[PDB]
């Protein structure tokens, strides 16, 4: 019921300041001008009409024939000449359209309008506005590029080959015959994990994406958990083929639990039917399964196997360059000081995360915001330390 | 609301203070703005607590006496003024005040001083030049302390506000200039023409200070001045530059004619001529393996009709182009031909040309034995082979000319067109003047018929690519007024304003010249022709009226059909601002709506100029546009969608696209002429094995090379009515992808001229930080050895600070020297 | 995320911040010339605002 | 008896920032390089035959 | 009003509530015995004359639109787990003035003015936390900050027993304002569930 | 220490650009722009349709105005319930109607069946169009499954089991034998079960070399669903479609939620699972023999319900393997050495040793990381890359066992 969405929004992010100067102001003043110049293209183009052509041939054959009152229904089935619609209350009609008939567009489960009275279908409502049953690529091939992160370069080019296999040399493996969506594994400490999901918009750069994560231990009679991604995972192999990040459903939904029998069924039918669907001798397609955990241990043995999920990568945490570096990006948007203090705040520093870097960037603007507001606050060469402790870090009795 | 104790205290301090000075007798004036104005400038290395004050502190600095107490009065309302702003009444005060060091007055007031005086030095009429040195000493003395404080860009800012890049270039020093230059080069690509030149001759300036003549010479090829580009390769010395600025002008395909006196002459000459092109392309070529000619069969995947065989020899030529490695149409191609049918022995034959292209030597060999072929089509095709093989690379002796003496007038048409098609691929850009004397005299031929006419003013205007050759012109003019209206406005007769645009190609200004001589003509014609010059010359130039006029002109009705001038309206909208990302995805969103809601002939242009926006370059919404408009009603629409596609894929290998078209060669296997187009397509996708980009920005996407984009226009305009031309006869046309056809490989040699296994790291290359003009930032790491496909969006860089380059941009030929460093 | 922003807490009133809720509660109220409120909250073992 | 009838279509260019910038450029260049006898004379003073539709 | 009687043996008119107006005069309207009925517009209308989620009155067979009704919809379910912005100012809080000078920071200046956050590069203030014992601790400073900021005040326990849809309406739709602070109670939502 | 009001103004237009405002105010003109060019859109119609089949399909529009008062026998659309002897159709309908009609003269009463949608005219609500919706859900589409399954060298043949099914599947459908020779009909049913590895693949081999009749995959995972009869639905349709498709083999895959456990909680926990019990017996009980259609139900572990004394009658002759030996695993390698760019040069001997018992699954594993460590030395040959085959293969044989 849904292939595409318009994109015509996102106009140029490409803004290479980013910060108020002369440079930002004129490529500005050239991207309001040409929306204006658009906005008179079309508005020229569509009253400068190219011709008069009687009522455009719609108002004289059919606009009457559709009617003035109509109503809505879904259409149900297709029939070589008629049109089996179900339309309100459970009424059925087989009444062939040949009117405002967009075959392509029309489809079965799809709300079409009845002109009363001699109830024949006269046209179909495409936009809808109602697919809203279960909604995963709402967040699809996300903005994120690969200049969001930095420092993690070995991650990036393994991430990438496993990525790039298929798309780019699709035939290296096609004359070698295998095909293979193994997916990747991926470790890495709590302290991240979006990261995984950082690291993942390098891929995400091309074609859709698709997260499934906490979901649940599938309590559901039918299970079906892994198999409705199966189902979203052929609607991407019809879209762009997606990848499916599942980061931290691959720790919890698939555990290696001891227990065999009598373990909330998640074993029988979710690890089970996992590894259904990351065998590529059952499911074709371009669809890569990123599995990310922070628990390397409850890697289950189907899981563990390389054979049917290759590709393990391990996260590490951050350098003392790749700390220097995520600062950089965190604190290149905010102006931390014009001192550029920058090696204090990490030469010390150790078992420091993306997320605790992305959270004491944010701490220290809100901190200068509070009552220190010096625009580039003098304080902050210090403050940005003051926040970089912000306790918070572990606390448990005393034990010690 | 409660504030601080200490701060309420303090404020009621500055209170009695301004109360004091405020008073009747100024005897106690002075004593009280002495203690007042030391803490005023205080926080900036306060100015809350004189918020509601304005009007007092207006009237005591009027009422102070003039002298020191004026003064200091004038700069503390100066200094207040930066809040208390209904206008500029800091900087009038500040003239009215001390004038001297005003830098210790902290960082936000000197920004904000340097900005109103940016305004006003636009401000002051042209009449008023006496504060305009105060303004102009001021400056001098903020730009040190911008240099001092990492604020060299907004400096720069406010001297070109002022105009005063000439002292910009006395006072940067070359630790910060990089980032300066490269602050200029981003403003260049949207300021209009006037202050853009006036940038690019800054920006040389300081390059030739520095000697930072690599990219200078870059700088040098935007602002398109030979004279200047001659200048400044004399001015540099050193061999190490002299063979780097060969490599520049060779792989920009323009030729430098000089003397012999330069040392190594006849290596900058023959680098210069790309005589080694071929010989290292082949050499990348087999490096990477790939050299295996594939054959247009597989290609087409035919696992589950003459223009059929012959779109498959046409593509066959693509992929294997610049090769001369081919034995389809080499051992059997004598057998090929004798099996084709009627006009397509021609192209079959510049087909082989094209796989021999820059293949001088292993392709007059190979040729001379067609040429002597029994069929007038097979001769001139064998004609214009010689003329794509001679194309793009220089010769020392041309062969071309020599081989090209009896079909360069031949009485012949087929004979003549190729020889005279063959001429001008060769000679685009060399701007020879023998060779302008001899293709003149034949436009100037009658027996020629209309579109021969037409090929010979394509072959001149490629020839002489912006080079605003007056006699060129004057020939284009007279053949038009000589030949008569009705029989000039048929079909064929829009490949002379096409000679003119390429003629005054990037110059501009003096098309209202061409235009009022041209004025003459009736409009069907007219207004087609000088819409087409006007773009071609003002292309590259972020002229967004230029597009909005074309924007009006394209929205009338039009409609004995004169409105096929609003296609080269659609064209010209790409057309006048393709250089960067922005004015081309949005002129691409402008396109969306024209194909949104437009007229039949708009639609059927609008494709041509998706393609202009983004040959070579795979953007996923365009191919996902094109391939949703492949399918429309209007089978020309379907022919352009079908083009467009296979450009913006061209010389790419893009496997999903790939497969896009072989689903579309599935869709339209029931109608030829939509099937053999896609194969088309595919073939121009996989063109030269996507070695050769054709894409004309070169030199970091920057770059607008005027042969290239000449070869390129000619073929959309062609493009622009395929519907009736290509079906027709112009099977020929598309053989201009010769000046577009450019490698996208990095060639490394060394002092000694030797090819370098030296590795460097390619991916990604996209800005990161903007806090200043910083280098593009490169991620992705995928570092192997040195010859490497560069493509939109990604560029190279060097794996260690081992191996100095003879200039940071690193795509077509650059040479690695030894570090003194290295170890 | 959606939590990271901030972790404010709610220390329990104090017997002078009790005293302020006596007087926000009782300045709508009618009472005698003469009450000691602070002794009055202070008499409350600890409580809340409710 | 006389419609003074125009199909323009038309609407004019909205042209903003480099627009009017290089338009500036182009205003740089583009600089150097009925009454007596409605008053008094409202025709009736005029003289008709002796066939004349008068009220 | 003989002939007003006669119109309304009709039925009169029929109370539609307008949801989508298109171009071509049409608009699909709500009807509540049946629901969505695409009809024409009335001459006394124009197409832009149509004015979503409002009220509008039908004919009784080609249910033309006959008048613009006021909003019925906002009345009858104004409230069902939500409210509107009360006054309940910050002088009635009292005693935790060393901790609303941190709310008015973290909430107030986000909403007020979140230019200065783009302008100092952090610019994500979203979601505070508010824990306290019970009695102090119940639902205030979200209803101070709710006429300060003139937001909302969406109160929701979360002991309410499906977890999914029902918060996707407030999320988006119902919110009735686009500024919200969408107040939630004490967290029921145990650790790990 | 707030001190914000009025002073967050003045330190917010204490710094900025010379300019900000001005691109703040660009900006929102461009937002402004950006809102009024979504408002002012191209084709500004939700309905579609607008020319191709409007112009000419337009033109036969025509011809159905003109023939407008007949096909409006639409209205409604019900299932029938039952009959008398010939003439009346007592009927239950969606609109909860105690529905009898006289059918229309149109329609003989040997076309409607019990329990079939027909369409009835508002006017006399005769029966004029009984319907054959036979209308398939997306995942129903998933329990059928291809024909054409394509025939291997017995998909690493494990010459037991094979040769003990082929007689009572193969040999059936060959029906060489069945009718005189040996009792009546052929053994009653197939259980080709066994730990997950060869299980089925044997039945796609059966299938590969039998006639068009080929197998639809169902999962019983699948087929216990929410909510009493849908169940019951699906199973019916699913032997409505195998019957219809040549009389094809029905395979019944992971019978542990079909079947369920040995046991129910309180006969309340899966009882729609017991719903699906009763009426797929009452479908596979064959009632008269038949050697048209065959049924296969292949699980991991002998976990059927009571019925599994019943099959005894019905679903004889359980077999199982996964357990592949030496000769076992060097014949999966050199089925799976067909494809790619290997050659059986490799002393492929040598790794089937290495690993003991390792399925069919993991040997077609092991063959996909050679090729993926070919690829990822980005050499596409791989019939003389035998030491790198058996390199990669050792060491992700060490990585499954231990990683
Ligand atoms: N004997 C065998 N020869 C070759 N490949 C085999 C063999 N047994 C299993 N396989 C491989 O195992 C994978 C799945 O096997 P199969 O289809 O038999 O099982 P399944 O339906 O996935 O379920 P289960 O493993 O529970 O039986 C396929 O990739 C198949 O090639
Ligand atoms: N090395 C990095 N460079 C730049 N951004 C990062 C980096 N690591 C994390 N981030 C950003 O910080 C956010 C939190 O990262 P992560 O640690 O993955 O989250 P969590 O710890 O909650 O899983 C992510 O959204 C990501 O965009
Ligand atoms: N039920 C109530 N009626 C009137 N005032 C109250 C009530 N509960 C608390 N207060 C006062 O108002 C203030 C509310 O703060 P708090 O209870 O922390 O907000 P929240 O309940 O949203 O967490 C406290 O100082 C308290 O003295």
């Amino acid at each position: 019921k849904k292939t595409k969405g318009p994109d015509a929004a996102s106009k140029l992010p490409l803004v290479t300041p980013h910060t108020q100067c002369r440079l930002k102001l004129l490529k500005l003043e050239r991207i309001k001008d040409y929306l204006l110049m658009e906005e008179e293209f079309i508005r020229n183009q569509e009253q400068m009409k190219p011709l008069e052509e009687k009522q455009e041939e719609e108002r004289s054959k059919v606009d009457d024939l559709r009617g003035t009152p109509m109503s809505v229904g879904t259409l149900e089935e297709i029939i070589d000449d008629h049109a089996i619609v179900s339309t309100s209350v459970g009424s059925e009609h087989y009444v062939s359209i040949l009117s405002f008939v967009d075959k392509d567009l029309l489809e079965p489960g799809c709300s079409v309008l009845l002109n009363h009275k001699v109830h024949a279908v006269i046209g179909v409502l495409m936009d809808d506005t109602d697919p809203l049953v279960t909604v995963m690529k709402v967040e699809k091939a996300p903005q994120e590029t690969y200049a969001d992160i930095g420092g993690l370069d070995n991650q990036i080019q393994e991430i990438k080959e496993s990525v790039e296999l298929p798309l780019t040399h699709p035939e290296y493996y096609e004359e070698m015959g295998i095909k293979p969506p193994k997916g990747v594994i991926l470790y890495g400490p709590p302290g991240t994990g979006k990261t995984l999901l950082a690291k993942a918009v390098a891929n995400q750069t091309s074609a859709t994406f698709l997260r499934v994560v906490g979901s649940e231990l599938i309590q559901k009679y039918l299970g079906d958990g892994p198999k409705l991604v199966r189902e979203l995972f052929r609607v991407a192999e019809e879209h762009a083929p997606s990848i499916v990040f599942i980061d931290e459903i691959d720790a919890i939904g698939t555990k290696r639990y001891d227990s065999n029998s009598g373990g909330e069924r998640e074993i029988q039918r979710t690890m089970l039917e996992l590894l259904n669907q990351l065998d590529g001798f059952d499911s074709r397609g371009d669809v890569k399964v990123i599995m990310a955990t922070n628990r390397i241990e409850t890697l289950d043995p189907a899981l563990i196997r390389p054979g049917r999920i290759d590709r393990k990568i391990e996260f590490p945490l951050p350098d003392e360059k790749t700390k220097k570096r995520i600062f950089q990006i965190h604190t290149s948007r905010m102006t931390l000081a014009d001192d550029v203090t920058l090696d204090d705040l990490i030469m010390a520093k150790d078992d420091l995360s993306g997320a605790d870097i992305k959270a004491i960037c944010t701490e220290a603007g809100l901190m200068a915001l509070r009552e220190r507001r010096m625009k580039v606050t003098n304080e902050d060469f210090k403050k940005s330390k003051e926040n970089v402790l912000y306790k918070k870090q572990e606390g448990t009795p005393e034990g010690l | 609301q409660e504030l601080s104790e200490e701060d309420k205290q303090l404020q009621d301090e500055l209170e009695m203070l301004v109360e004091r000075l405020g008073e009747k007798d100024t005897s106690l004036y002075r004593p009280a703005l002495e203690e007042l104005r030391r803490q005023i400038r205080s926080s900036t290395t306060p100015l809350k607590f004189l918020r509601p004050h304005y009007g007092k502190l207006k009237e005591i600095y009027e009422n102070m006496a003039p002298g020191e107490n004026k003064r200091f009065a004038a700069d503390i309302i100066s200094v207040l003024a930066m809040t208390m702003s209904g206008e500029r009444e800091c900087l009038k005060y500040r003239l009215v005040g001390s004038q001297e060091e005003l830098a210790s007055w902290g960082h936000e007031y000197v920004r904000h001083l340097a900005g109103e005086v940016a305004k006003e030095w636009q401000e002051l009429d042209d009449a008023e030049k006496v504060q305009r040195e105060p303004l102009l000493t001021l400056v001098k003395e903020i730009v040190p302390y911008n240099m001092a404080h990492n604020a060299e860009h907004e400096a720069c800012d406010l001297l070109m506000e002022i105009e005063q890049v000439d002292m910009l270039e006395k006072d940067i020093d070359e630790n910060a200039y990089a980032k300066v230059c490269l602050y200029l080069t981003s403003c260049v690509n949207y300021v209009p023409e006037p202050e853009n030149s006036a940038l690019l001759r800054c920006a040389l300036g300081v390059f030739r200070k520095f000697s930072r003549f690599p990219e200078a010479l870059r700088l040098a090829l935007m602002l398109n001045d030979m004279e200047l580009v001659e200048d400044i390769f004399t001015s540099c010395k050193d061999v190490v530059v002299q063979k780097q600025m060969a490599f520049m002008l060779g792989r920009h395909g323009v030729f430098l004619e000089l003397s012999e006196d330069v040392e190594e002459y006849e290596d900058l000459t023959e680098i210069m001529s790309n005589v080694q092109l071929n010989s290292n392309f082949l050499a990348l070529a087999r490096e990477l393996d790939i050299m295996e000619p594939k054959v247009p069969d597989d290609i087409y995947k035919t696992h589950l009709s003459a223009r059929m065989n012959l779109a498959s020899s046409f593509v066959n030529g693509f992929v294997n182009a610049a090769f001369g490695q081919d034995k389809l149409l080499t051992d059997d191609g004598n057998k090929w031909l004798y099996k084709n049918k009627d006009h397509g022995m021609l192209s079959a034959a510049a087909s082989l040309g094209m796989i021999l292209l820059w293949d001088v030597d292993g392709g007059l060999t190979q040729i001379d034995k067609y040429l002597y072929s029994s069929e007038d089509y097979i001769k001139s095709g064998a004609l214009l082979a010689c003329g794509i093989v001679n194309s793009g690379v220089r010769n020392e002796c041309d062969p071309a000319l020599a081989l090209l003496s009896d079909y360069v007038l031949h009485n012949s048409n087929t004979m003549r067109l190729g020889s005279i098609f063959g001429l001008g691929l060769a000679y685009a850009g060399s701007n020879r003047e023998d060779v302008l004397t001899l293709l003149l005299p034949v436009m100037g031929d009658s027996k020629s018929s209309m579109e021969v006419a037409g090929v010979t003013a394509l072959a001149c205007g490629m020839i002489a690519v912006g080079s605003c050759n007056g006699d060129v012109t004057s020939t284009i003019l007279q053949t038009i007024m000589e030949k008569s209206e009705t029989e000039l406005k048929d079909t064929y007769a829009r490949w002379l304003p096409l000679g003119l645009g390429l003629n005054h190609l990037g110059k501009g200004e003096a098309i209202e010249a061409i235009l009022a001589a041209l004025e003459v003509v009736s409009e069907p014609f007219r207004s087609f022709a000088n819409t087409l010059v006007d773009v071609c010359a003002y292309a590259g130039s972020g002229n967004v009226l230029k597009v909005q006029q074309l924007l009006h002109i394209c929205s009338e009705h039009f409609d004995a059909d004169m409105g096929a001038h609003q296609g080269v309206a659609v064209l010209g909208i790409a057309l006048i601002a393709m250089g960067e990302e922005i004015g081309a995805e949005m002129a691409l969103r402008t396109f969306g709506h024209l194909l949104r809601y437009g007229e039949p002939t708009l639609r059927r242009a609008v494709p041509l100029a998706l393609a202009l926006i983004s040959v070579s370059n795979p953007r996923l919404n365009i191919l996902d546009t094109l391939s949703k408009f492949s399918h429309d009603a209007d089978p020309e629409v379907s022919y352009n969608s079908i083009f467009a596609m296979g450009m913006v894929g061209s010389g790419t290998n893009n496997a999903r696209l790939a497969a896009m078209l072989r689903q579309l060669a599935q869709y339209h296997a029931k109608d030829p002429n939509n099937l053999f187009m896609v194969r088309l397509a595919q073939g121009l996708t996989h063109l030269g094995k996507g070695t050769l980009t054709l894409c004309p920005y070169h030199s970091d996407r920057q770059l607008m090379s005027q042969v290239a984009v000449a070869g390129l226009l000619t073929v959309l305009v062609s493009f622009l009515d395929v519907r009736n031309i290509i079906l027709g006869k112009s099977h020929y046309v598309l053989y201009g992808l010769v000046a577009a056809m450019q490698p996208r490989m990095l060639v490394t040699f060394d002092e000694e001229l030797r090819p370098l296994p030296v590795s460097v790291r390619v991916g990604q290359a996209v800005d990161v930080v903007g806090q200043a003009g910083k280098p593009k930032t490169i991620t992705g790491f995928q570092t192997h050895t040195t010859p490497v496909l560069l493509a939109h969006g990604e560029r190279a860089e060097l794996a260690t600070e081992e191996f100095l380059p003879v200039t940071p941009i690193l795509e077509g030929f650059v040479i690695l020297r030894k570090n003194p460093n290295y170890d | 995320p959606g939590r990271i922003d901030r972790k404010i807490e709610f220390p329990p009133p104090n017997e002078e911040a009790r005293l302020d809720i006596l007087k926000i509660h009782s300045r709508k109220m009618n009472l005698t010339r003469g009450i000691n409120l602070r002794k009055i909250a202070e008499l409350m073992p600890g409580a809340s605002g409710a | 008896e006389v419609p003074k009838e125009k199909e323009k279509e038309k609407v004019s260019t909205a042209v903003l920032s480099i627009t009017a910038k290089a338009k500036k450029k182009e205003k740089e260049k583009e600089k150097k390089e009925e009454k007596e006898k409605k008053k008094e004379p409202e025709p009736n003073f005029q003289l008709l035959d002796n066939p004349a539709r008068v009220m | 009003l003989r002939e007003e009687l006669q119109l309304l043996q009709e039925q009169g008119s029929y109370v539609g509530e307008v949801v989508r107006a298109m171009d071509k005069k049409k608009v699909l309207v709500k009807v509540h015995p049946e629901g969505k009925f695409v009809v024409d517009v009335d001459k006394n209308i124009d197409i832009n004359d149509v004015t979503p989620n409002c009220r509008v009155a039908l004919r009784n067979d080609s249910y033309t639109l006959h008048k613009i009704l006021p909003n019925k919809v906002d009345p009858l379910v104004s409230l069902m787990m939500v409210e509107k912005v009360p006054d309940s100012t910050y002088e009635m809080i009292g005693g935790l003035d060393k901790q609303i000078k941190e709310i008015k920071e973290v909430i107030e200046l986000p909403v007020k003015h979140p230019e200065l956050f783009e302008a100092l590069g952090i610019a994500q203030p979203k979601g505070v936390l508010l824990y306290g014992p019970p009695g102090t601790g119940k639902t205030l400073l979200a209803r101070a900050v709710a006429h300060h900021t003139d937001c909302t005040f969406i109160r929701v326990s979360g002991s309410e027993l499906e977890g999914a849809r029902m918060v996707r309406e407030l999320f988006v739709m119902a919110r009735e304002h686009a500024p919200s602070i969408i107040f939630m109670d004490e967290i029921d939502s145990i650790g790990s569930s | 220490r707030a001190l914000d009001e009025g002073d967050i103004a003045l330190l917010k237009t204490y710094g900025q650009s010379t300019y900000s405002r001005q691109i703040k105010q660009v900006e929102d003109d461009i937002q402004q722009l950006l809102k009024k060019i979504n408002e002012l859109t191209g084709i500004k119609e939700s309905d579609t349709g607008l020319a191709p089949p409007a112009l000419w399909d337009l033109a036969a529009d025509k011809q159905t105005l003109q023939s407008e008062q007949p096909l409006q026998v639409a209205r409604c659309t019900k299932i029938i319930n039952a009959d008398s002897e010939d003439p009346k159709y007592i009927i239950n309908v969606k609109q909860f109607a105690k529905f009898v009609v006289d059918l229309s003269d149109q329609v003989a009463p040997t076309d409607i069946e019990e329990g079939m949608r027909v369409g009835v005219d508002r006017n006399k609500y005769q029966i004029h169009i009984p319907l054959p919706p036979k209308i398939d859900p997306t995942v129903t589409m998933m329990q059928v499954e291809e024909k054409p399954d394509v025939t291997y060298s017995d998909v690493g043949g494990c010459k037991e089991q094979i040769e003990k099914l082929r007689e009572v599947v193969e040999t059936p459908l060959l029906h060489p034998e069945r009718f005189v020779n040996l009792g009546i009909e052929p053994p009653k049913g197939v259980l080709l079960f066994g730990p997950p590895g060869t299980g089925k693949t044997l039945c796609a081999r059966a299938v590969a070399n039998r006639t068009d009749a080929c197998f639809i995959r169902v999962i019983g995972s699948e087929l216990v669903q929410k909510y009493v009869g849908e169940g019951a639905r699906m199973v019916r349709e699913l032997f409505e479609m195998a019957r219809t498709k040549k009389a094809c083999l029905i395979f019944f895959d992971e019978i542990d939620a079909i079947g369920g456990a040995r046991f129910d909680d309180g006969a309340g926990g899966d009882n729609e699972v017991q719903r699906t019990m009763l009426e797929l017996i009452n479908q596979l009980d064959g009632f008269d023999p038949r050697g048209n259609i065959k049924v296969l139900m292949a699980t991991n572990r002998p976990d059927t319900l009571d019925p599994a004394l019943m099959r005894p009658g019905r679903l004889d002759r359980k077999i199982e393997f996964s357990l592949p030996d030496l000769e076992g695993r060097t014949h999966i390698f050199k089925i799976h050495a067909r494809s790619m760019s290997v050659e059986r040069d490799i002393r492929f001997e040598l790794l089937a040793r290495l690993c003991p018992n390792s399925t069919g699954a993991e040997i077609r594993s092991v063959c996909t990381e050679a090729g993926m460590f070919a690829i990822r030395a980005r050499r596409k040959i791989a019939t003389e890359k035998d030491f790198l085959e058996a390199v990669n293969k050792v060491i992700k044989s060490y990585a499954k066992f231990s990683a």
